[PDB]
């Protein structure tokens, strides 16, 4: 036991990222221990699809990707393979044969302001659905009419719509922090387990 | 691409913006209501102005999509609601004049007071002392003086204001496509575009009249009974066959006959069902009352309250410098926020009021999934009936015995049931003719069939015709009697109560039948049954998406109002009243007048 994979940086990072511009991390060439995840607060959802949660230390991989963002409480069910919805097909799409685990826990105390937290945005309009593991950052005036826009106005909207968080909101609208781990095989030495 | 999608995108954006703005406004209003300070008033005014302006510009933008190219039958309702409730057509000067008139009327009504004769030091107000004097004082002259003084002091000032107000309202309504402002109110029940469920504005009036024709006997019998009892109280003044004087109805206007229970009790020897002493002995408090109400609501299968409800709601009077209004209200601030405001005492009335408010809260919580513009009751009467049936079913001896407040040795018989039925009838049955007459007169004056110089005349004629009440002192056209009422002066519709009074009984009979209860209807409890709760929840979750006729058919299997459940409920009292009125004349003659 020499090198420990950093799981104290993905989790416990003060501020996360907007869902429409989610963050990606690469973990490799270290001994990964999954017992540190259970040291946190109870999780709203702990679902593992491709592998059993208990047998995570018996098989291992070559690369592990950690994706983190913040969404509403009732949109957690949309982070799953074969799901349809706004946030599912416009911001973050998962393949049907996805193998990994999804973590989500309440973060009301850290991501709420009395005046309002307007520092989280999500995409509301798009011309076409998103391919799996694709991101879109360009912000152009979305057109919904035959006439060209040439500026924001009627029938032409700003694609991004902002959240607003207050501590007095009920559960189901309060912020939730989500971490998605991914595993894969490829023709290369694994070197990531322990 | 097409008009429908262009409208759908706009609706999608409006749905997310309006929720945040409405939440800000509601939070400001709540913060002011629970805590009265000048800064709270300023914040409330700012939030209201922002919300009104935003609705104005959104309604202005909504005109781009014509309504004849949409067949989805759900987007159309949202667009129609936006256009209806955000449009302005009058000129700026006329709008300013109307706002000034409304504010002047509200201020005059709120600050109205009467000063004691030969004692200018003390001037009585309406809420603190006038209502108490009307309810409790047994002096004929004192009651007559208070009635006449209030009518003169709040009617003479508001008559020209009401004339200008009705002229402006008729002008605004005719500016729109409606015939007049009364049509504008009656349009709330209009349903179009669905086969087998269409409802026109002109139908409603007929329905109302028909229902009244089916309820005239019972009421008049009750009226006769009360008259006899009042003849036993004041022997000289009341004519044997004349109409009752207006100032002896137990309140200012005669809306309710509840205050007459003490004088007209059928059997005073029998003990009354009271649980205040039992609650005091068992050391109850507000939290226990609300927990019991929550348990009752759980017993039918409906979901119970959230943590935020308990943490944020206030259930006791703060006291000290903290001043707040103690009128019980149910707040739906949005974004999953529900609260109740009520200054609670350890009394049976508060025990029932807790259930009444939790019913409203449950109905608000039911349709949270619907779009923003459809999160409302089917019409203006469904919400009231849904709130009232819960209090209807929670005041039965069986429920109290199950809870444990009532002694198990208590038993029911003839006189207890008769007293309970008369107590309920003095509150429910009495207000229907008053409400019907007021709405009919207001519709007539909006139509223009009554010229101004005859207004009061016609009004008093109807008082002698329908309600059977005669004025104590003749009044000329200088007075404005109807404007004294709170709803009349503050521009509120007055037909929701009439529809609620029937919807509640229809719902109660349907739910009791679903629970397979046996026996008299007035002794029915649905605490443990789940089929009734399931049917009620199925109705509640709809929201405004479906027409009210379809929801009523889904619940009770009928497409219109019916008075049969009410008569079935009140039949045991009706038979006793018919038996008792054998030696008393039934009916009144309008020719008799107290002032010769
Ligand atoms: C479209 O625009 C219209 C305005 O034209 C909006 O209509 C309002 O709708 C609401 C909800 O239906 C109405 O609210 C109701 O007001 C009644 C009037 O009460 C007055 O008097 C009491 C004192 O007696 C005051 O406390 C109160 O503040 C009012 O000044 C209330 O009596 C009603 O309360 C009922 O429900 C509560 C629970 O919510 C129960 O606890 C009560 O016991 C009671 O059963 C109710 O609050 C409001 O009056 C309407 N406005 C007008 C001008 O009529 C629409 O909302 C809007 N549509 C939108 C925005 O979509
Ligand atoms: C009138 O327009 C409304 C608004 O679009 C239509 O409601 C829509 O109905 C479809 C099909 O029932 C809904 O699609 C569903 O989406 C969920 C994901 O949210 C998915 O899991 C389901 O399998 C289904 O595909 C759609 O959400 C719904 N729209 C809204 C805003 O709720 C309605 O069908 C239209 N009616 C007519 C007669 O055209
Ligand atoms: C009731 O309202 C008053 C004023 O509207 C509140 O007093 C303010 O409280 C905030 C935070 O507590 C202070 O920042 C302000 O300076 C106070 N204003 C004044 C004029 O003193 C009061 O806190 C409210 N009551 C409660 C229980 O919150
Ligand atoms: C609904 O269910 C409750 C729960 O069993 C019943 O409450 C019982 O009531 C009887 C009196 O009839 C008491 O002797 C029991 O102790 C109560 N049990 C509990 C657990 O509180 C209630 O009676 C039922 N409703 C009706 C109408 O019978
Ligand atoms: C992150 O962890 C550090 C130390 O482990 C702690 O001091 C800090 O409060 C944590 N912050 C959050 C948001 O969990
Ligand atoms: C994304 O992750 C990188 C790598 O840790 C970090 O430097 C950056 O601050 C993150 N950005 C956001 C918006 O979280
Ligand atoms: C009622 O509230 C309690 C909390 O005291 C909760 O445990 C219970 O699940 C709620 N009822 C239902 C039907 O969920
Ligand atoms: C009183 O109850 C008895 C029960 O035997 C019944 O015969 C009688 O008609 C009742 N009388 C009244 C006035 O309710």
């Amino acid at each position: 036991v020499t090198n420990l994979c950093p799981f104290h940086e993905v989790f416990n990072a003060t501020r996360f990222a907007s869902v429409y511009a989610w963050n990606r991390t690469r973990i490799s060439n270290c001994v990964a221990d999954y017992s540190v995840l259970y040291n946190f607060a109870p999780f709203f959802a702990f679902k593992c699809y491709g592998v059993s949660p208990t047998k995570l230390n018996d098989l291992c991989f070559t690369n592990v990707y950690a994706d983190s963002f913040v969404i509403k409480g009732n949109e957690v069910s949309q982070i799953a393979p074969g799901q349809t919805g706004n946030i599912a097909d416009y911001n973050y799409k998962l393949p049907d044969d996805f193998t990994g685990c999804v973590i989500a826990w309440n973060s009301n105390k850290l991501d709420s302001k009395h005046s309002g937290n307007y520092d989280y945005w999500y995409r509301l309009f798009r011309k076409s659905k998103l391919k799996p593991f694709e991101r879109d950052i360009s912000t152009e005036i979305y057109q919904a009419g035959n006439k060209p826009c040439k500026g924001k106005g009627p029938n032409c909207y700003f694609p991004l719509q902002s959240y607003g968080f207050r501590p007095t909101y009920g559960v189901g609208h309060q912020p939730y922090r989500v971490v998605v781990l991914s595993f894969e095989l490829l023709h290369a030495p694994a070197t990531v387990c322990g | 691409s097409t008009i429908e999608e262009q409208a759908k995108t706009f609706l999608d954006k409006f749905n997310h913006e309006a929720e945040d703005l409405f939440y800000q406004s509601s939070l400001a209003s709540w913060n002011y209501n629970t805590n009265i300070t000048e800064e709270n008033v300023q914040n409330m005014n700012n939030a209201g102005d922002k919300w009104s302006a935003f609705l104005k510009e959104q309604s202005t933008l909504a005109q781009m999509y014509p309504l004849q190219e949409i067949q989805n039958l759900t987007v159309k309702l949202q667009l129609q609601a936006l256009q209806q409730n955000g449009s302005s057509v009058l000129s700026e000067d006329k709008s300013k004049r109307l706002n000034t008139i409304l504010n002047t009327m509200s201020t005059i009504y709120s600050t109205g007071k009467v000063c004691n004769p030969d004692n200018p030091q003390e001037c009585l107000l309406l809420e603190p002392g006038l209502n108490e004097i009307m309810a409790n004082s047994l002096d004929y002259n004192e009651r007559l003086w208070a009635w006449e003084s209030w009518r003169s002091e709040v009617g003479k000032q508001l008559r020209p204001l009401y004339e200008e107000y009705v002229v402006l309202k008729n002008e605004m309504a005719r500016a729109n496509h409606y015939e007049d402002y009364g049509d504008y109110w009656r349009g709330d029940y209009e349903v179009n575009g669905v086969d087998g469920y269409d409802y026109s504005r002109g139908q409603l009036i007929e329905d109302v009249e028909h229902t009244f024709e089916e309820i005239k006997p019972l009421y008049e019998h009750l009226h006769a009974y009360v008259r006899a009892k009042l003849m036993n109280a004041y022997p000289s003044y009341i004519s044997p066959i004349g109409c009752l004087p207006a100032h002896l109805l137990g309140d200012m206007w005669g809306r309710f006959w509840t205050n007459l229970y003490s004088l007209t009790v059928p059997f005073g020897q029998k003990p009354n069902i009271d649980v205040t002493d039992a609650m005091v002995d068992q050391a109850w408090d507000a939290q226990r009352i609300f927990k019991e109400a929550e348990k009752f609501f759980v017993s039918v299968g409906l979901p119970n309250m959230t943590q935020g409800f308990w943490e944020n709601s206030m259930l006791t009077d703060p006291g000290n410098v903290q001043k707040a209004v103690c009128h019980p209200t149910a707040w739906d601030l949005g974004k999953g926020d529900f609260r109740i405001l009520m200054c609670t005492k350890v009394t049976m009335d508060d025990f029932l009021t807790a259930h009444h408010e939790m019913g409203h809260i449950q109905y608000d919580m039911a349709y949270a999934a619907q779009p923003f513009l459809l999160r409302n009751g089917a019409n203006e009467g469904f919400h009231e009936a849904v709130g009232e049936i819960m209090s209807l079913s929670a005041a039965t001896p069986k429920h109290l015995k199950s809870i444990g407040l009532l002694s198990p040795d208590f038993q029911e018989d003839n006189e207890t049931e008769i007293n309970f039925l008369l107590k309920q009838a003095l509150t429910i049955v009495g207000t229907l003719p008053f409400t019907y007459m007021l709405e009919k007169w207001r519709w007539m004056v909006f139509k223009g069939e009554i010229p101004k110089d005859q207004w009061m005349k016609k009004w008093w004629e109807m008082k002698r015709e329908i309600v059977g009440v005669v004025e104590p002192v003749p009044h000329d056209e200088t007075y404005c009697d109807p404007a004294s009422l709170f709803h009349v002066s503050n521009d509120y519709s007055f037909i929701r109560y009439y529809t609620r009074t029937l919807y509640q009984f229809q719902f109660q009979e349907a739910l009791c039948q679903a629970a397979k209860h046996e026996g008299p209807l007035h002794k029915c409890d649905i605490s443990n049954s789940t089929e009734a709760g399931q049917k009620l929840f199925n109705m509640l979750r709809l929201g405004k998406s479906e027409p009210w006729t379809l929801a009523l058919e889904n619940v009770v299997g009928a497409k219109n109002m019916n008075v049969r459940p009410l008569l079935n409920y009140f039949e045991p009292l009706f038979t006793w009243l018919k038996d008792q009125n054998k030696n008393s004349f039934v009916g009144w003659s309008t020719d008799w007048s107290p002032y010769a």
